[PDB]
RNA sequence: CCGAGCCUGGUGAUAGCUGGUUGUCCAAGAUAGAAUCUUAGUUCAACUUUAAAUUUGCCCACAGAACCAAAUCCCCUUGUAAAUUUAACUGUUAGUCCAAAGAGGAACAGCUCUUUGGACACUAGGAAAAAACCUUGUAGAGAGAGUAAAAAAUUUAACACCCAUAGUAGGCCUAAAAGCAGCCACCAAUUAAGAAAGCGUUCAAGCUCAACACAAAAAUCCCAAACAUAUA
RNA sequence: GUACCCUAACCGUGCAAAGGUAGCAUAAUCACUUGUUCCUUAAAUAGGGACCUGUAUGAAUGGCUCCACGAGGGUUCAGCUG
RNA sequence: ACCUCGGAGCAGAACCCAACCUCCGAGCAGUACAUGCUAAGACUUCACCAGUCAAAGCGAACCUCAAUUGAUCCAAUAACUUGACCAACGGAACAAGUUACCCUAGGGAUAACAGCGCAAUCCUAUUCUAGAGUCCAUAUCAACAAUAGGGUUUACGACCUCGAUGUUGGAUCAGGACAUCCCGAUGGUGCAGCCGCUAUUAAAGGUUCGUUUGUUCAACGAUUAAAGUCCUACGUGAUCUGAGUUCAGACCGGAGUAAUCCAGGUCGGUUUCUAUCUACUUUAUUCCUCCCUGUACGAAAGGACAAGAGAAAUAAGG
RNA sequence: GUUAAUGUAGCUUAAAUUAUCAAAGCAAGGCACUGAAAAUGCCUAGAUGAGCCUCACAGCUCCAUUAACACCA
């Protein structure tokens, strides 16, 4: 088994009691699948979103297609999909209780690897057919390697010492200085300014 | 014996207005589908629902029993069940001759008792 | 509107006067950065050895040929004991005062092949080229004396 | 003008429903809930008003508050002047949007439902017009002054040149699959050219490469005018 | 539930007071419905004749023929006419 | 479907906190038989009613369980006590249907029509190259997906209007968009030619007549250069119609004990205005025939352009 | 479309846990032989698939099955 395995749609035990749309696992920075294990090139999420089983089949069936399984190999960072979302039958009024569970879906936030790929190949055989699969998943990705998310943490760090502004979204939020917690919520306090809603913002130091 | 089926495609579904059999409900819906067929000529209309979710759902049921006779004939399973389920009224209007010939070799032997 | 949301949702101004304020601002500096002020080694033994050991060195513009006639004109001189060699020019031209020959640096330039022997038979070698009348044979050197294409007719006749 | 005539009377029928409710000036004043043949209503709370009585009210610090995130509760000091209790009643209990935490829906709605907090149902300035965003609340006259919020920034895709011999049609399986159907090996000729990286031939042939050599489209008619250069 | 040029339940039963007979028939008769077919039309969701479960026909809730008749309701030949 | 009560989540940490929100329960049972009597001080389901905990003391001894429920009046009984799936659970002592024969009061607090919101649905364009196209992703088409834009549909929402904003089709007159059906110019072609396919640009002009049906549609007959897609309160009823829908009559099939009822069917059925105000009331296309030429094109069958001549037709003005 | 009901040995109902007898079929057992009357066994995935305990029981995964409401403008 050297290829990404089969995920299918639904968890065998299938989930019998309804869950809110508990939207917070789509909001703000990744703390699972953050680092590598086990590969040298990867797709970053740089955004929010929830996998459906039809990403989940754009991804492994465009990878299988673009990938030689006996150099390089690949392994599924996010679990199979789980948290069941409703629908009602469609043409209703408002009411009448929640729905019923129509399909499952997984949440991915933003700095969570999503696809992990390896073994005896450079980054540019592989920058290629995965860029193409994380520019089809729902939210923002983007192909890094092992060098190249380094690359990427290091220079915005980098951002933070470098930055000739006086005043940062975090000395503000926290200081609550012109009453501005008035507007923000109380996880900017946490993101700092770098996050709104799903949406991720890496231009904001 | 199934009714063979109908492609996803090759079906023009227009939607019209249609019949209006209502106050003002029924002149302002586009409810009724004319789901056709585009190989034979085969028109379907339906208005059987305020609803096309059960409008459409079962046009296609009507479509898969006329364009049936049209691929195989008198000799379908649209016409199986028209003889089989009119076989009985053969076996009801015959079953109901022998009992009502019984009927009165049992009434005139009552009341010719003495 | 939620807090995810599909679409990215419009910010109060007070946030967004906010989210322009701390914006990243990039160091400026005062003079713009810009605006400011084995293979060889290897090569540097066997020019080196073509000129200790050889007699009779010739050059020419040996690019002008085939793909089978290259190795004919090469098969034409294995027939004596004249031998081809093509050299790096920035790998030989900066030899040639290691070697001290100054009439010989200023004639490699363009794609240029040494003809390197220990006894001439040049005599003969024109008459191979006189049916290729093209690719003409300049200065050579032997022993520390140049000859052109003129000092191959001096002496090899 | 008959689903039960018409007149008079009971009769000023009753209406939790609609409409109306008349001098001047001032002041205090806005949205927890619960029961209800009730949710178009009412009673009690809660908020509100007036009078009276007394003494603490608000803001708050250590310490303190459970096991299976923002905060609050408690609370001396301090900054403040209000609070409770008593007396007497009315009214409001058919709300909105915004920020935040969520639930429902489609991570739709100027959607529906709670919670914390604003503003509006009151004034003025601004965001073009504008109930709800921002600035600002305590009243008058002035042909004084200083300010507050307060004006959107952007303009992107050129690119190599040269040059190609060879152990061989490497072997396998295959009609033959020759660098390129497929499997193993992937060495090697010369200065330098992969047992071939894309095309291409049934197969070949051939053409190259790697190699030495030098963002937009909609229905009456675009929508201030205009403007890169005078010192904060 | 065995009937085969798509044809003998040719047999077992459940339930009822009784299980719809003659006749008529896509009808002013739930839907499907513009049923299928022939005539009529250049062309017919109309008209007429047929077939037919009509699963919601049907016998004084009267059923079916039919003579006259109707400011009834559909169809039509010829004429005729802004 | 639901209505009273309890536990958990939403409601993370004092308390509280809705939902035709999500999941579990309850309408008892068991053991006592001091499950006797009294009484400080508190709790409290946001009110009241109810409901909780309780030191001491008297008398004795050496309750379990989250909910496990029901007020008043009355009825019983000598008394103590007892009495509701009063479950619509703060409980009227005892009361159903139906109305198109309908009535009054109201409501845009609340539906149908229109508008507006939104865009799930719908339509469209790019992105990605899997797949078809003998080979070849990109002549043509296109899966899983992604990004946008539209505001035609079916929904949803209930913001304006219930002291009235009258409607399906048709007639009449059409205004506009372009996402082009025709006519024009161009790029590609799996383009020889002729036809086609697709793409860019083009809104100047054009966009038929019939049989059935109330029909927009659809089917069919005949044509056409073509018989566009939509928006205009599903344009247009103080300009028209009234076949449909949609009142009072009636039949049939059905439901119902009946009255009556059905998105059923079918015959019938009053469409009002004398214009105050705004606004307004004489600014050429196309087809065919000929010709070129039966040439170019092609193995042949077939069979072009541009230029030019004529015939007609509609439109405009006479 | 939506709840709502239903499933029994080969043949009919049962049984509110534990599964019957009533027919038919195996014969034998009273009777000269046939008939019951007996005395047997017999055949139910209790129409599904998972197991919450331990379940035709109490419920979905279920498959077919019939009733009934899908309205007003
Ligand atoms: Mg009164
Ligand atoms: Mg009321
Ligand atoms: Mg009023
Ligand atoms: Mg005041
Ligand atoms: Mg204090
Ligand atoms: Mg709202
Ligand atoms: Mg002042
Ligand atoms: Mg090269
Ligand atoms: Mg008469
Ligand atoms: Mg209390
Ligand atoms: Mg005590
Ligand atoms: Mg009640
Ligand atoms: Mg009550
Ligand atoms: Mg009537
Ligand atoms: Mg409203
Ligand atoms: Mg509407
Ligand atoms: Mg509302
Ligand atoms: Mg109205
Ligand atoms: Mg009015
Ligand atoms: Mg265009
Ligand atoms: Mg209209
Ligand atoms: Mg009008
Ligand atoms: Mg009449």
């Amino acid at each position: 088994k050297p290829k990404l395995r089969f995920i299918e749609r639904a968890p065998l035990v299938p989930k019998v009691r309804r869950e809110p749309k508990n939207l917070s696992d789509i909001r703000g920075p990744s703390t699972e699948a953050t680092e590598f294990t086990e590969g040298n090139f990867a797709i970053l999420a740089l955004g929010g979103g929830y996998l459906h089983w039809g990403h989940f089949e754009m991804m492994r069936l465009t990878i299988n297609r673009s990938m030689d399984p006996k150099n390089m190999f690949a392994i599924w960072r996010v679990p199979a999909p789980f948290k069941p979302i409703t629908r009602k039958s469609v043409g209703h009024r408002m009411g009448g209780g929640k729905g019923a569970i129509d399909h499952y879906v997984t949440p991915v936030k933003a700095g969570r690897l999503v696809v992990e790929m390896g073994g005896r190949c450079e980054f540019e055989e592989v920058q290629g057919f995965l860029d193409q699969v994380a520019h089809k998943l729902p939210f923002a990705a983007k192909a890094v390697s092992r060098g190249t998310l380094e690359k990427m943490r290091k220079d915005q760090e980098e951002r933070e010492r470098n930055n000739q502004n006086p005043w940062t979204f975090e000395r503000i939020a926290t200081a609550n200085m012109l009453g501005i917690r008035k507007v923000l919520s109380p996880y900017d306090l946490t993101h700092k300014g770098k996050y709104w809603g799903k949406f991720y913002m890496p231009k904001r130091v | 014996p199934a009714l063979l089926s109908l492609d996803e495609n090759e079906l023009e579904e227009q939607f019209v207005k249609g019949h209006g059999p209502g106050g003002q409900a029924t002149n302002k819906t586009s409810n009724c589908v004319v789901l056709k067929h585009i190989p034979s000529g085969i028109v379907v209309k339906c208005h059987q629902t305020r609803s096309v979710d059960q409008n459409r759902k079962l046009a296609r049921k009507i479509l898969q029993e006329k364009v049936d006779v049209f691929y195989n004939g008198e000799n379908s399973p649209v016409h199986k069940e028209k003889r089989e389920a009119a076989k009985k009224k053969q076996e009801r209007k015959k079953r109901a001759k022998e009992t009502l010939e019984k009927k009165k070799l049992l009434k005139e032997l009552w009341e010719s008792s003495k | 509107s939620k807090a995810v949301t599909r679409h990215r949702r419009v910010m109060h101004f007070q946030r967004q006067k906010l989210m322009a304020v701390t914006e990243y601002i990039p160091p400026k500096p005062a003079i713009h950065p810009s605006c400011l002020p084995g293979l060889i080694r290897l090569l540097r033994r066997e020019i080196a050895a073509v000129f200790q050991d050889n007699r009779m060195i010739a050059v020419c513009q040996n690019v002008a040929l085939s793909a089978e006639d290259k190795l004919l004109m090469r098969h034409q001189l294995r027939k004596h004991k004249i031998l081809m060699k093509v050299f790096p020019n920035q790998v030989l031209k900066p030899f040639l005062e290691d070697s001290k020959y100054q009439n010989l640096l200023p004639l490699f330039v363009g794609h240029n092949m040494l003809l390197v022997s220990e006894e001439p038979k040049v005599k003969e070698m024109v008459r191979i080229l006189r049916t290729v009348p093209f690719l003409p044979l300049l200065g050579g050197c032997i022993d520390d004396t140049i000859l052109s294409r003129q000092g191959f007719i001096n002496y090899s006749k």
